[PDB]
RNA sequence: UACUGAUAACCGCAGCAGGUCUCCAAGGUGAACAGCCUCUAGUUGAUAGAAUAAUGUAGAUAAGGGAAGUCGGCAAAAUAG
RNA sequence: UCUAGUGCAGAUCUUGGUGGUAGUAGCAAAUAUUCAAAUGAGAACUUUGAAGACUGAAGUGGGGAAAGGUUCCACGUCAACA
RNA sequence: GUGGAGGCUCGUAGCGGUUCUGACGUGCAAAUCGAUCGUCGAAUUUGGGUAUAGGGGCGAAAGACUAAUCGAACCAUCUAGU
RNA sequence: GGCGAGAGACCGAUAGCGAACAAGUACAGUGAUGGAAAGAUGAAAAGAACUUUGAAAAGAGAGUGAAAAAGUACGUGAAAUU
């Protein structure tokens, strides 16, 4: 398949970059019948696509 | 125009073509001159290089300023388990050179030698001299008329041995089979001595002794393609040399206009078949012995062999012979070891030598100890110890 | 239509080709004629061992600069390769000729390869950009492959011409005069 | 043939990436566990578990361990037969260390 | 009035290591939008695999001597805040 | 019989086509890729996930002027190009 | 002590282009790549607009530059010039 | 030169106007300007229904045609070269 257009829409509708977006390998029948970013939206609510966790940058050592 | 200045030319031209040689086993070109009265022995033998070690003696050089005096010396090992008599062949004058008439083999030959006569052993009926050893068991018809014909003719006779390399710890198992010329008297007794020592083993201490000169003719230490600077020694090029520096500038003038074959070429360096000569042995070594690397001045039980052994050998638990200095070949190396051609008294290869030391300490990095009791006894005990 | 030259039987012939095939011409020419005369299976069993590299194809003519292996000695060279690609539409071709075999009903195993001709197709062409402003081609020389495949017959015939025999009377004489005196 | 068996074996990395290109040890690490593999078990096809892949390279490329504990079970094949009926899955051993540990076979429990 | 604004959307015969005006600009080290590391964001592109001969290109190290080298201390080293 | 734009081996001749060179030179700057699954006839290169890395805010980021002109987006899709 | 001048100075961005007479030299490139270098607040660098056109321009002057063309550009014609 | 006519011991697709064809076209150049290549299946598309191998292109058969030694890479089909 070729998920690269929901990954654009799902960065955008998620308000991050497609560094984060994370697309569940195991629904890819459910994200390629997405083609519109409501549902994009369902799939974010739905748990298909989850926003991601940020990478941490500490400033213990620093304080 | 004429050279600027003079110099050698880099390289000895008697030593091409520096190419690989064609076997592994170098072969004895040349044998001592017989004299038809001694008994009968062998001009030769086969060894392998295992490595090399230390040496301190007492020197008898009277004029020196080491007179009487301690040197330390380097000494190269080749251990000799006893050679395997199978066969002899003779080889009798002709105007195109000597010629061999007959091959007479041994009744029974072992396994690690008609292994020789294979490139792939682990697949065959194995089927080698199975009806040359049915032509015994007839009492002697097409052998002894063989010997007699030898006997009736062959000016120079020739013994077949092999190696038993099971005795060594390489992982080969295919023994190296050679001739090696007999230098006695009376062809008839070189043949009888030959058929009495068919299936039966020969010593190097029947062959060599102490302070006796021999050569060395081995396979020297392969290096691949190299390049003219390493195979000839040529001067390498200014920094600042365009395409390369690393060469020869000019290899010829214009005329003649060909590359002239005393020109330094890159190409092959290593594995040519080498003889040295006049080294003389420091000690032939039984294996039926501990204390082989004990003197009359250490006198501490140790084997030759270092601790943690020879590095890519391994041990030396066979006979063996220390000669003086470095000898062709690297390490697990096949070896023909023959004597001297020429009477060389010179001074330097009538001196008895006496060996006070051997250096047994690991050759596998700086050893700082002999014997693993000098060893526990400078360190104490340690946490495995209990 | 309009194959090569052939002597075989086009009842017992089965044929396959492919033409303007992007592919070398030098490897796919050394590649046919490597499998030229064989049985299929073989030809078929040989090719898959080629693209495993448990065995090579020999390079004949269009070998210059190229590199040596053991896999020569087979054949009684050196230089020897494994062309997939040429091998990849080769065996292509010969799965197309044994299903036409088996539709014209041939025995599918007396097959043998009778016939294989690898000839240049045009070239198909592209730029290449080299120095100081220059503009060189970039050609592929692609291949047209036929193949004929022939069912194996036994000895074919015998008895040659009537051999026609001129005497003169000297030597009709003669023998008469050696009949005569022997049986 | 036979011995759909399981076993778990100690590989030395350290050995067979001796003097090879930094950007280029992990990569060849993989390659070595496979030929380890078609070693011990006769098979060309070896499918590597992605935990294995990330314990290979948990310390980059030039970080790779000296010895690794790895799980080679031999299966019978799927995925409409392919030229060989038999793959190899190896997996990692969670492990305190590698060390000191000798070959041994896996019940099917 | 979309979009690129450039190691692929412009110009260089081309999906060319070249050229081509400008805005925003995190944490640490540190004098410092220096160099080095990291977060946000973005890439993971450039034909690959196997070996490690010579000769190369680029990087380096060398006992003792210390410019004897060379047209010439070229190059490199030494020094360095 | 008349008539001429009438006869080629060359002219670093013109145009077109084809070779040997040769499956050769080479396809090496810009630190670096790996594992699995899905798709598919087919995957070193597509997609996703996991990992390992880089640009390191005078960026390989986000925007623009000139220039380009639809390269934007989607669907289908691989004969040529990449 | 304060103060903070300078066609001052070390040194980035940038502008330039010393030396390796390095890489390349049928190149990444019909002038690039790398390192080493000059300079870096001004006679600085630079976009856009405007003016100057061929025996003419422009020139801190090298006969330099004037669209890969310069000790007289490019295009066509005289011209199938001799 | 334009419009309209008739002729030729003219040329016959590298010829003849540059142009027998979507030619002053495509394309190049900032621009003035420069400026190509490229005709022919067969009487008629009757331009290959259908089977089979193959992922497909295609192939093998079959079939159309007077001829596929005419298959939109199409009249004849030279040489170099293979
Ligand atoms: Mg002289
Ligand atoms: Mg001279
Ligand atoms: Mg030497
Ligand atoms: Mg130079
Ligand atoms: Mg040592
Ligand atoms: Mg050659
Ligand atoms: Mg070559
Ligand atoms: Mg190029
Ligand atoms: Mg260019
Ligand atoms: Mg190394
Ligand atoms: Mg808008
Ligand atoms: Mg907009
Ligand atoms: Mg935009
Ligand atoms: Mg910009
Ligand atoms: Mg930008
Ligand atoms: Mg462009
Ligand atoms: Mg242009
Ligand atoms: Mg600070
Ligand atoms: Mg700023
Ligand atoms: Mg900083
Ligand atoms: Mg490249
Ligand atoms: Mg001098
Ligand atoms: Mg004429
Ligand atoms: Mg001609
Ligand atoms: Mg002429
Ligand atoms: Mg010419
Ligand atoms: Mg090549
Ligand atoms: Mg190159
Ligand atoms: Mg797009
Ligand atoms: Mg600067
Ligand atoms: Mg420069
Ligand atoms: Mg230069
Ligand atoms: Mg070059
Ligand atoms: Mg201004
Ligand atoms: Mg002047
Ligand atoms: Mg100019
Ligand atoms: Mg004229
Ligand atoms: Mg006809
Ligand atoms: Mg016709
Ligand atoms: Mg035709
Ligand atoms: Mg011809």
């Amino acid at each position: 398949a070729n998920l690269r257009t929901q990954k654009r829409l799902a960065a955008s509708v998620v308000g991050v970059g497609k560094r984060k977006v994370w697309l569940d390998p195991n629904e890819t029948s459910e994200i390629a019948q997405a083609n519109s970013r409501n549902a994009i939206r369902k799939l974010v609510k739905n748990g298909t696509i989850v926003k991601k966790a940020v990478t941490v940058h500490s400033k213990s050592r620093t304080r | 125009s004429h050279r600027k200045y003079e110099a050698p030319r880099h390289g000895h031209l008697g030593f091409l073509p520096r190419k690989r040689a064609a076997s592994i086993r170098a072969r004895v070109k040349a044998f001592p001159k017989d004299d038809r009265s001694k008994p009968v022995a062998l001009t030769s033998f086969l060894g392998y290089k295992a490595g090399m070690t230390t040496i301190v003696r007492d020197l008898d050089r009277p004029g020196s300023k080491f007179h009487k005096r301690e040197v330390v010396e380097a000494v190269t090992v080749v251990d000799t388990p006893p050679v395997v008599v199978v066969g002899v062949v003779g080889y009798v004058e002709t105007p195109r050179g000597l010629r061999s008439l007959t091959t007479v083999w041994a009744e029974h030959l072992s396994d690690e030698v008609k292994r020789r006569f294979y490139k792939n052993w682990y697949k065959s009926k194995k089927k080698a001299f199975t009806k040359y050893s049915a032509k015994y068991a007839q009492d002697g018809a097409g052998i002894e008329r063989e010997l007699a014909r030898i006997k009736k003719y062959a000016s120079v006779v020739r013994v077949l041995v092999h190696t038993q390399i099971r005795k060594t710890p390489l992982a080969q198992k295919k023994a190296h089979l050679a001739e090696i010329q007999l230098n006695g008297g009376s062809i008839s007794e070189k043949v009888d001595w030959a058929r009495e020592h068919f299936e039966k083993t020969v010593a190097v201490d029947s062959v060599f002794e102490q302070n006796e000169m021999i050569d060395a003719i081995a396979v020297t230490k392969g290096h691949g393609f190299e390049g003219v600077t390493h195979r000839w020694g040529t001067k390498k090029l200014p920094r600042k040399t365009h395409r390369g520096l690393r060469k020869v500038a000019c290899i010829g003038a214009w005329h003649p206009a060909h590359v002239m074959w005393s020109v330094a070429r890159a190409g092959q360096r290593g594995y040519h078949s080498r003889t040295s000569i006049n080294h003389k042995i420091y000690r032939v070594g039984k294996g039926d012995d501990e204390a082989n690397g004990a003197t009359s001045f250490d006198r501490t039980k140790k084997t030759i062999t270092p601790m943690g052994g020879f590095v890519h050998y391994g041990e030396i638990k066979n006979d063996f012979i220390m000669v003086k200095g470095c000898i062709p070949g690297n390490r697990k190396r096949i070896v023909t070891l023959r004597k001297s051609l020429y009477t060389n008294t010179s001074r330097k290869a009538l001196e008895e030598v006496s060996l006070k030391w051997i250096d047994t300490a690991s050759k596998f990095g700086k050893g700082r100890f002999q014997t693993p009791a000098e060893k526990h006894a400078f360190m104490g005990t340690l946490k495995k110890d209990l | 239509a309009r194959y090569g030259a052939t002597s075989t039987n086009p009842a017992k012939s089965a044929s396959a080709r492919g033409s303007y095939l992007r592919v070398s011409f030098k490897n796919t020419r050394e590649t046919a004629q490597a499998i030229n005369g064989w049985e299929l299976t073989k030809a078929q069993k040989y090719l898959e061992q080629v693209l495993d590299h448990q065995r090579a194809i020999p390079f004949r003519r269009f070998n210059s600069s190229i590199g040596r292996t053991a896999q020569g000695k087979e054949f009684g060279v050196t230089k020897a390769r494994w062309p997939a690609k040429s091998v990849k539409f080769v065996q292509g071709l010969l799965q197309n000729a044994a299903a036409n075999a088996e539709a014209k009903g041939l025995d599918a195993t007396k097959l043998y390869v009778s016939h294989i001709q690898v000839n240049q197709a045009p070239k198909q062409r592209r730029r290449t950009y080299r120095a100081h402003g220059r503009i060189n081609k970039y050609e592929s020389s692609p291949s047209h492959i036929e193949l004929v495949v022939t069912e194996k017959e036994e000895a074919v015939a015998k008895a040659a011409e009537k051999k026609v025999v001129r005497l003169t009377s000297r030597q009709r004489g003669r023998i008469a005069a050696q009949k005569r005196i022997a049986a | 043939l036979k011995d759909v068996v399981t076993r778990e074996y100690t590989i030395n990395l350290h050995k067979r990436l001796h003097g090879v290109s930094f950007k280029k040890r992990a990569p060849r690490a993989v390659k070595e566990i496979k030929k380890f593999a078609k070693l011990h078990m006769g098979t060309d096809d070896v499918r590597l578990a992605p935990e294995l892949n990330q314990a290979i390279w948990k310390r980059g490329v030039k970080g790779v361990e000296y010895r690794l504990r790895l799980r080679i079970s031999r299966k019978r094949n799927e995925e409409e037969d392919a030229k060989n009926p038999l793959f190899s899955y190896v997996e990692p051993v969670l492990v305190a260390s590698a060390k000191g540990l000798q070959t041994v076979v896996v019940e099917e429990d």
